[PDB]
Formats: structure tokens, sequence, C-alpha cells
């Protein structure tokens, strides 16, 4: 029937993202003795992909068959998945700072400034968490009540646009990394390299664009035809594979294809 | 009287922090090399200070030491590079020089340190030439020469520069990387620049996971 | 020359050594244990002391 | 002849071996067997020093076994309250590579050195209200290893050119110079009464001294590779060495012969530091691995062990009341245990 | 080491004087300044405090807001700014170094000190005695009691003992129970059981004739107690 | 069946 595949696809995906993380996660709280406070980054990210996997996504299958209830997991969701899209930009910059300008990123990194960085990341997930938190409540389901088509459409527009910013500077800022590794080629690291982060600019793409695509479109439609309902019913269910597949992908893009991680 | 001293040792505190800035900006470098070898050009331990576009270096030019290094040679691990400098126109040293480059690559402690290789002295190298591989070289010429340099003068050297490649390739595979250089030289400040900012990028790719 | 010089001063220290005294292992062994038990009480880190004599904490 | 000088050597080496031998009667083990072993130790970490900008490579207790100093290899040398953990004073040394300091037993003055050669006598109680170099001790051909007072005007020092060396320090000068090791030199241990010192190297045979006639009356050779740490039995009577090769071993003076080793098989790191506790009974030690471990020194069981550093652990050091264990390690941080 | 106080004279009730401390011959910023006050004829009193770096302040209560201290490190200079002075206020201003960590001897210095003249619940230090004529040679046994405990629970008791010989600056004898001072022969000997205290000069010599002041630091809007003056 | 959006 209609939901046994739907079913198969987000338990595997669960499980696989989930055992990804843990062993990010894992190796990585050896920073007691061996993990050096860049890492920090990485555990934030295998932190947010976790929590979207956690949260989320376990409900989402449930949800298969209160009111404060549903306030703080809202909340836990938009600011796991934009925490999760921070800490990638951040990432990125500071993986410009550490190829274009080598001896500053050395110099500057330190635990008592990867600390800080991390708590603005966790701090703006937080203020862009609440304008769409206090929407959702009980209806029966968690749903709106306050509007959806006016105050909702334009904060799913405005996540959406905090999804192509952070595209576009890290498609820069690759861009620029790329350029300079290619001006210090002109022997495998450069180009694997910047086959990564294309890879990292994709993948990003390909896996916030149906998340913000889904809502925003959710939020647009002035009356639900028929035909409009089993299209958005595809947007939904592909939206959501594609968005857990990329927060299943992220342990193993950032940290286990790292030659530093691979010896377990 | 326990609050005044505490208040010193946070005197203390604020002057420690105003060193470790200080401390993880400047890059140390480890200057070894035979007595042959002209490394002063560019009692123990001398500690020369100089610096590059506002990037600090620390050359601490170790000497005046028993012939041994397996000891004293285990406080550098903190070093961003080894420069071991090497008087290629010495060609009968210039093996007890190879010996002696394997002895330090190899080290078991320095295994994480790149050596920013000069070949020294290329100009008596040159007038040597025109005035060690006699037989069966030639230069590859994916490395060209600069104008003017008499094709003999380009093969020995590429030959000696190889003979040292050849023992950092031959292990150590990709942990750290030998930079070899020849020289004479007002530019080797930019040489060694060069090579500790790659160095340093070198570095950050692994540790970023990059 | 001095390489006849050092053997010579390497033999004579070594006859130097030689005649030393020396007491079997077994009695050195036991004055050794016999040390060790006597002062044992006083060893803060073989019988830890309370926490009210621990200036440390 | 050459030939004959050596021969002469290796039958009076033989004749040193067969006396040690016959001498070798029973074992210490063999009589310990009897002893009540101490059983598991656990020592939990009292106070963390957090100065150091680097490596940390000497610490030395001071007698009023409250005060401390250490040095790292970023150019300074701290004195901390080990109680309340404050920085007494910080100096900036002129050398960087410190690689051991040493406290005056008057407390009056610190010295350390390192790969300049030169041993510094700092001056903590000047009226000026600074620490000021007292002297610099500049004899040495090679890199200083080891340092210790005898008081506030004779100090021993150990070097990498081979030579151990005593000097007055109103002067400057060498008083005696003790010469007959091959290899550089690593550590110091003076006697309690400081009359008798053992010295180890890279040799792997350790010496004993007489500070004043000069000249080494034992040599011991039971390891297999570099000694890089020696402490001295309280009693003076024995003494325990560290050595690369991953063993201590206990020697006694009295005995003039190896009496017991400490190894295990899991340890394959070199030694970088031991010390007794007061009473003798426990016989710690450093590692390249980071934990330090204490081991029964009559027992040779390994009745504990010190995990809290995640680094090279380089010095070590009782109190002199055995209150406390302080260790430094590269990752540049003191740890005081108890 | 030498301090030489500068500024003060004469003035008229309801004015402002700057003292000017000078310092020379030491570490001036590492050391933590007092000022310390003695009314013609009368006892010493604190007058104010600033540790080393300027981080830390404090003022006697009597001089609270009327007198403002202030250092200029890299002049090795002392300052205290006066802002309507009573005639209360008249008295030698001494300027004291004073460096506090394990083991340090504060108060030890003080400076030759400067002339000014105009036209509840803190520890008190009693002495027994104004006077004490005694001939050279005898060993003599100076009391103090306080109002308070010394004894601190860290085991040391911040009792201070001072003396000041006829035309000259106090000079540290003992800066805590039984701590002799640098410089100070070893006939001079102080204990005390935490409430009261004794300086025991040993075996007297001629030099020793002045007034001996006691003085606590265990918390201080720092006061000292009466001088006790030997005689012969 | 009716889906609801992610928030």
């Amino acid at each position: 029937e209609l939901f046994m595949p739907i079913c198969a696809t987000y338990l595997l995906i669960f499980v696989v993202g989930a055992v990804g993380n843990g062993l990010t996660c894992l190796v990585i709280l050896r920073h007691k003795a061996m993990r050096t406070p860049t890492n920090y980054y990485l555990f934030s990210l295998a932190v947010s992909d976790l929590l979207v996997l956690l949260v989320g996504l376990p409900l989402e299958l449930y949800e298969m068959w209160g009111v404060g209830g549903c306030y703080f997991r809202t909340l836990l969701f938009e600011m796991v998945c934009l925490a999760s899209v921070l800490n990638v930009t951040a990432l990125s910059v500071e993986r410009y700072v550490a190829v274009v300008h080598p001896l500053q990123a050395r110099s500057m990194v330190t635990r008592a400034h990867v600390r800080r960085v991390l708590g603005a990341v966790w701090g703006l997930a937080m203020l862009c968490s609440l304008p769409n938190t206090s929407l959702h409540g009980i209806r029966a389901v968690c749903m709106l009540v306050r509007p959806r088509a006016l105050y909702n459409m334009v904060v799913q527009t405005t996540a959406l646009l905090f999804f192509c910013l952070p595209m576009a500077i890290m498609s820069v800022l690759y861009l620029l990394i790329g350029l300079r590794l290619r001006r210090e080629r002109l022997d495998r690291g450069r180009r694997q390299v910047t086959k990564m982060l294309f890879v990292l600019v994709v993948v990003f793409g390909i896996c916030w664009a149906p998340f913000h695509a889904d809502r925003v479109m959710w939020s647009v439609v002035s009356q639900w035809t028929d035909g409009l309902h089993l299209a958005f019913q595809h947007v939904h269910v592909i939206s959501g594979i594609f968005f857990y597949l990329g927060s299943a992908a992220n342990p193993v893009l950032y940290s286990l294809m790292s030659s530093r991680f691979r010896e377990t | 009287e326990d609050k005044a001293a505490v208040e010193r040792s946070k005197m203390i505190e604020k002057q420690l922090q105003k060193d470790k800035q200080v401390y993880r900006r400047t890059l140390r470098l480890l200057l070894l090399g035979a007595d042959n070898s002209g490394k002063s050009t560019i009692s123990g331990i001398f500690e020369t200070k100089f610096q590059v576009d506002k990037v600090n270096f620390h050359m601490f030019d170790v000497g005046a030491q028993r012939d041994e290094r397996r000891k004293w040679i285990q406080c550098f691990n903190d070093v961003t590079a080894i420069i071991f400098v090497v008087d290629s126109s010495d060609y009968n040293r210039l093996q007890e020089a190879l010996n002696d480059f394997k002895s330090i690559w190899n080290n078991r402690w320095l295994r994480t340190i790149s050596v920013i290789l000069f070949l020294n002295k290329q100009d008596l190298l040159a007038e040597k030439v025109l005035a060690p591989e006699f037989a069966r070289y030639t230069t590859p010429e994916d490395a060209t020469p600069e104008p003017g340099e008499d094709p003999r003068v380009t093969r020995a050297k590429y030959f000696i520069r190889k003979e040292f490649v050849d023992i950092s390739t031959a292990s150590g595979d990709g942990r750290h990387i030998c930079y070899p250089h020849f020289t004479c030289d007002t530019e080797n400040a930019r040489r060694i620049f060069n090579d500790c900012k790659d160095i340093i990028l070198q570095m950050n790719l692994r540790e970023y996971n990059l | 020359t001095a390489s006849i010089a050092q053997a010579r001063k390497l033999v004579e220290q070594l006859k130097m050594e030689a005649n030393i005294d020396r007491i079997k292992v077994s009695k050195a062994a036991a004055d050794l244990m016999a040390y060790c038990e006597a002062h044992a009480k006083e060893d803060p880190l073989l019988t830890p002391v309370p926490a009210s004599e621990n200036p440390f904490r | 002849e050459l030939d004959q000088l050596r021969q002469e050597a290796e039958q009076l080496k033989n004749q040193i071996r067969d006396a040690r031998k016959a001498c070798a009667d029973a074992t210490l083990s063999q009589i310990t067997n009897n002893i009540d072993p101490v059983g598991r130790i656990q020592m939990r970490t009292r106070r963390t020093l957090r100065g150091h900008l680097a490596k940390i490579y000497a610490m030395h207790w001071g007698t009023d076994s409250r005060l401390l100093v250490s040095a790292s290899q970023d150019g300074k040398l701290i004195i901390w309250d080990s109680y309340t953990t404050n920085k007494v004073h910080a100096i900036p040394l002129r050398s960087s590579w410190v690689m051991t300091c040493a406290y005056a037993p008057s407390g009056n003055y610190v010295a350390c050195g390192g790969l300049d050669n030169i041993c510094s006598i700092y001056n903590l109680k000047t009226r000026e209200g600074n620490v000021r170099v007292s002297r610099e001790l500049a004899g040495h051909t090679g890199y200083l290893s080891c340092c210790r007072f005898l008081d506030d005007n004779q100090i021993v020092t150990s070097s990498g050119d081979t030579t151990c060396a005593l000097w007055d320090i109103e002067t400057g000068q060498q008083t005696t110079t003790f010469t007959g090791h091959t290899g550089d030199v690593m550590s110091l241990s003076l006697a309690p009464d400081t009359r008798l010192f053992v010295s180890g190297a890279c040799d792997a045979s350790a010496k004993l001294w007489d500070v004043r006639e000069g000249m080494c009356r034992q040599t011991f050779t039971g390891h297999e590779s570099d000694i890089n740490a020696i402490c001295f039995f309280p009693n003076g009577n024995a003494f325990a060495t560290g050595s690369d090769d991953a063993t201590c071993r206990l020697f006694d003076l009295r005995a003039d012969q190896e009496l017991m080793t400490y190894s295990h098989d899991n340890i394959i790191c070199g030694i970088t530091s031991v010390s007794f506790s007061k009473s003798g009974r426990l016989l710690l030690a450093g590692y390249d691995d980071f934990n330090c471990n204490v081991w029964d020194a009559l027992k040779a069981d390994r009745a504990g062990v010190l995990a809290g550093h995640d680094n090279r652990v380089s010095c070590l050091g009782v109190t002199d009341d055995g209150m406390a264990v302080a260790t430094g390690s590269w990752d540049s941080f003191l740890k005081i245990w108890n | 080491v030498q301090l030489v106080e500068s500024g003060g004279g004469l003035v008229q009730p309801g004015g402002s004087r700057k003292l000017s401390c000078s310092a020379s011959g030491f570490a001036f910023s590492s050391f933590g300044m007092h000022w310390v006050r003695q009314a013609p004829e009368k006892g010493l009193e604190w007058v104010a405090y600033i540790s080393s770096g300027s981080g830390t302040i404090y003022y006697a209560d009597t001089v609270k807001g009327r007198f403002t201290i202030s250092r200029d490190d890299p002049k090795n200079t002392l300052f205290l700014q006066m802002t309507s002075l009573r005639s209360e206020d008249t008295a030698m201003y001494y300027c004291v170094r004073s460096i506090y960590y394990y083991g340090s001897s504060p108060f030890d210095f003080w400076g030759q000190g400067t002339t000014l003249t105009v036209s509840s619940s803190d520890i008190v230090m009693t002495q027994a005695t104004s006077s004490v004529p005694v001939t050279p040679g005898e060993s003599v046994s100076i009391s103090c009691r306080s109002s308070k405990s010394l004894l601190h629970s860290n085991g040391n008791t911040y009792l201070y003992w001072f003396l000041q010989r006829p035309g000259q600056s106090p000079q540290l004898l003992i800066y805590r129970m039984s701590n002799l001072a640098s410089g100070v022969p070893d006939r001079f000997s102080g204990s005390g059981s935490g409430t009261a205290f004794t300086l025991t000069i040993s075996r007297l010599e001629a030099e020793d004739v002045g007034v001996y002041y006691c003085m606590q630091h265990l918390e201080y809007p720092l006061t000292f107690g009466a001088g006790t003056k030997l005689e012969l | 069946f009716l889906f609801r959006p992610r928030n």
C-alpha cells in the first residue's frame, strides 16, 4: 500500500544517518586527548544533523497514523535545521581563511574563538527559529494557528532567502578557494579538495532546495485543488527524502571522507 | 593579603596572555646543516629573528653541540620547518650531507616536519662545473634552467637536487615535504616565506578535514 | 699518544672500581626493605592522609 | 700497546662482573614475596597550573614543599604557589630552549639551562623586587640536561658534552669536572647528604660520583638504551633509572649491581622521569605515553597510574614531605596529585 | 632603593594639596604602595593604598572621598591628591612600598616622608605602655593585643612590627609573627597567641632606642597600635 | 490522506 516504500526509505535513512553522526561525534569526543578545536565545527555539524534525524524524522515517520508540546518541538526543529545551515556556512568561511590566508587561520583559531563562533551559530539559529516557531500549535494535529497565506508565506520566503544567501556565499568562497588552489597547482590534494567542495555546494543545494521549496509552495497555495493536493503530496515525500538524505550524508562528506578521520 | 597575591598572579596572567599572542603568530625555523654549509649568511643556540610581510620568523641556529643529535633534536617538534643547508660544491662531503639529510628526514620525531632544503653556493657549483654524475644523467625537461646557464651546470645541479628529493620521496609519504632550492642571495627570506605559507596551508588542509 | 693514554686511564679506573667493597644483594635488599617499612606511616602517598591534614584539599 | 691495555680492561671487567655475580645470592623479589603488597593506589589531580605557553620541560619543588618552579620551551620560568595556584613569579629566560630547572634548597635561587649550554642562576630575593640573573655558568660544551643545587653557592650540572661539573657560583668557575661518561649525560640526583650523586647518560650506564674527590666511584650498565631519568632512594643507598627501553631499574650502591627491574609488556614507550615517594615504597615514572605509572619499588607490581595528561609527561617530582606529586607535560600543564 | 616624598608644606584649611613621591632603585610597578600618616608626636595612621597595576585602591574612612591616591608606573611616581584639608590632616606623610606574594615582606621600606601643616567594627591595636626605660644589655618584651584574632584560617598571623628611631622613618622588624625582616639582627624576635603578641628584643643595644609600632594586616582599613618608646 | 509542511 501507500506508505510501505516511504517507511522503508525513511527508516533506512534514519538508521544510516544516525550511525554516521554517532561515529562522527564519537571519534571527536577524543578531544579530551586527541582532537583539536577545529573539530568542534564538525561536532556542531554532526549534532545538528543528528537532531534532524532524531527530531522531525521519527515524528514524521510515526505521523503515518500538545500546544506547548508543539511549541518546543517546532522551535527545536527550526533551530536544528538553521543550526545545520549555519554550521555549513561557518565551516565554509573558516575553510576560506584556512586556505586563502593560511597563517591567520593558524593563529586565530582557538577554543576561545571556536566556542564563540559556535555560540553565534546557535544563537542565530534560535533568533531565526522564533518567527515560524510561535505560529504553530494544536488545531488533533500540530498545525498553524496564525494565518498561513500572509505571515507564514513571507517567513518561508525569508528562510528560503537564508538558504539562497549562504548558498551563494559558500559558492563564491569555494570558488575563491578553488582559484587559489589552482594558482598553487599552477599532487592529489588540490584537485580532490576542489571536487569535494563542488560536491558540498551541490549537495547543500540538492538538500535545502526541496526543504524550502516544499513549505514555500504550501504557503502560496490559496486553495487546495485536488490535483494541486496530489502534487504537494509528491513534493512533500520527495523533499523529505532529499533533506533527510542530506542530513545523513553530512557526516560522511564532512568528517569520514577525511584522511584525518580514516585512521580509526 | 591573599587578595594582593591573587591580583599579582592575575597581572602575571595578563602579561602571559600578551606573550601568547606573539608566541602563536611567530614561525619557528630550525636551521640545520654541516660546517661547510654557509648557513650563517641568511655557547650554543643562536636564536636569530627576522620578519617578512609582517610575519615574524624565529630561526634557531642550533650549534656548539656534540656531533650526536638523537637527544636535543626532540625539542623541535614544534617548528614549522627545518631549514637544511648544504654546500653543494663540496662534492666529496656531499655523500655525508646526504646521509645527514637521511638521518634528519627519517627521524622518528621530525616525521611531521617539512624541510626547506637550500642547496647552497650555486655560484661555486657552476664555476666548478665549468672548470658529479660524470656518466649517465641528463636533465629532465620537466624543469628548465634560467637564461645563461651552461646545460652542464643545469644537469649537474639537477642531479644533486634529485639526490635529495630521492631520499625525501622514498619515505615520508605525504606527511611532510622537502622544498629544495638553489641559492648563494637576498631572496632566501622570500623563499622561506613562501614555503612556510605552503607548509601552513597544507597543515590547514589536513586539519580542516578538507 | 692520547689514544693509548685513554686506554691506560680506562684500565686504571677499572682497577679503581674493582677494589671497592661489596655486600651480598640479600643483605642490601633486607636493609632497603627495613628502611621502606621504618618510614611507611609518614608517606602520605603510600597511606593517604585524611582531608584535614591534606594541604591541597 | 692498545691491544694489551684493552685486554687488561676486559679482564678487569670480568673480575668486576664475577664479584658482582658472587654477591648476587638472593633477589629483591625473592625476599619480597612475603611483603604485603601495596595494592591499588589512586591519586586524584588536586590542582592544574595553566600558565605555560608551550611544552613544559622541567619542574622542581622548593624545600618549603609548597612553592614550585617549572620551565617550558617558550622561554619562561614560573614559580607556582602549589596551594593557591598563584603565579609567584614569571621569569623570561634569555634562551628559549631550556631543558632543566632546579630550586635552591634555601629558596633564594632557581637555576635553569638548556640548549644554550649555560646554567643561569636567578636571584629570587633581590631588594629591587624583580628576579635577576645572579650568574651564568658558561663552561659547558653541550646542552645542559640537568642541574641540582647543593647549596646557595654550589651547583652540579649535567651536559650533552658528556661531562658533569661542580661549580662555585660566587666566582662562576668549575670546581671539579666529572668526565668518565661516553654518551650525553641526561639526569642528576644528589644524595640526601649531597656527598655523592648519580648521573645517567646516553651510553646506558649510570655512574656514582664523589662530589669532593671528583672521581667515579662506580659504574652501572644494566639498561639497553639511553637513560633519561635517575633518582636517589631516600636513604641514599639505592637509585632508580628510567630508560628509553621502557624499563626502570633499581641499583644498590652497596651491592654495586642492579637490584630490581620494573617493566610491563604493554609498556613500549621510553621513560622520561622517575621519583621515589617519601618512604621509598613507591617508584613513580613518567613516559612518552602520556600516563605516569606507580611501581611498588619492592614488589615491582604496577600499583597504579596517573592518567590525566594528554601529551608527553616530561617532568615529575615528589614534595619533600611526600604530601603531593607534581607532573609537567608537553601539553604545557602541571598537574599536582595526591 | 629610595623613596623621596615631595609636596605639602603649609595649607590654608579647606584648600587642596597634592603629595608626590618619586621612587628609585627598585621595580616600582610590581610594588603595592601605601601612604601612611603620623600627626606631630602622635602615632602612625594609615591613609591610603593602591595595589600594583592600580587594580585595587583603598582608603581610610577618615579620608575617604577627600583624598585620591594615584600612581604613574612609567614615571615611578606616587601621588596623593588632597581635596579639602582639615586641621586633623596636619602630619608627616610617608610613602611605603609593599609587595604581596607567598613569602613577601610588605611595608619593608618607607620613604623619608613629607610634612603637611594646616593652619567602627574594625580592628583596634592596643599597646600596654607609652614607654619603658631599660639599660643596654637587658632583654625586653614589648607586648600588643588586638580586638580580633589576627591568626587567619590560612595559618599565618598578620601582625607587623615597626621601629621608628628618633628622626627616622620606621623600618620593618617582623612582617608576620616571628618572620624577622631582612637586614635586622637576630636579636629581635616576635611571637603571639593570635590575639596578643610580644616583640622580644633578645639582647638590647643602644641602637634599639625608639618607638615600636604594631600593625595589623588581616583586614584593612589598615590600622596601627600606639607607639611604645624605649628609653635608657 | 493529507500532509503538513516542515516547520
